[PDB]
């Protein structure tokens, strides 16, 4: 059904009501979504089918239609917008500056806004607008807040 | 049975509401894609 870039929520209707279950990325005839949001299962869009193509549960991300299109990443230095995608709430670019999770195998950029669980694969965005990662994958601080990772995947 | 709703166009937006810190985190990934904290 409806393959025009943007961004989209993910819902299922196996619980009480339509529920929110994550958000996505459509580029290139590619939906772009986190693992744990899915687990893997097929989407529907309208009368049309969406079936997974590639997918991994340590990334923790997923494709649908095709292989992973998005390759931008964070330099390092700049400011992000959030393009947060919340239940029941309208898309909101929330900018701010990332953080760093330091790892045995390297840095990864994250982004220190806490949201509920069923915002999980929203996009994070350059000053280009293009997808340099998504939200739901990270840590739950001292605090109680979650700060996410800018999780990335690979353009083959 | 899941499905897909549009939700916006992805674009930066200028005067964007600016808020989060930036904190540096020591943290281990693990085989099922779960983080922790490592103190
Ligand atoms: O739990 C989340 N994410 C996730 C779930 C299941 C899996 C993974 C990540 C990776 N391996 C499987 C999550 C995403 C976004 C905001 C979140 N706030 C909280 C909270 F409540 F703990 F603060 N968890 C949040």
């Amino acid at each position: 059904g409806e393959t025009t870039d943007g961004v989209y929520r993910v819902m299922t209707r196996r619980l009480l009501g339509s529920t929110q279950v994550g958000v996505g990325v459509m580029q290139e005839g590619v939906f772009h979504t986190m693992w744990h949001v899915t687990k893997g299962a097929a989407l529907r869009s309208g009368e049309g089918r969406l079936d997974p193509y590639w997918g991994d549960v340590k990334q923790d991300l997923v494709s649908y239609c095709g292989p992973w299109k998005l390759d931008a990443a964070w330099d390092g230095l700049s400011e992000v917008q959030l393009l947060a995608v919340p239940p029941g709430e309208r898309a909101k670019n929330i900018q701010t500056l990332p953080g760093i999770f330091k790892t045995k195998d390297g840095d990864i950029g994250a982004v220190a806004l806490d949201y509920p669980a069923g915002t999980s694969g929203s996009p994070i965005l350059d000053k280009c607008g293009r997808v340099i990662g998504l939200y739901g994958n990270g840590v739950v601080i001292k605090n109680g807040s979650y700060v996410s990772a800018i999780t990335q995947g690979k353009r083959e | 049975d899941m499905y897909i709703e549009r939700a916006g166009d992805i674009t930066w937006e200028k005067d964007a509401e600016v808020t989060g810190n930036s904190p540096r985190l020591d943290v281990a990934l693990d085989e099922s894609g779960d983080f922790s904290l490592v103190e």
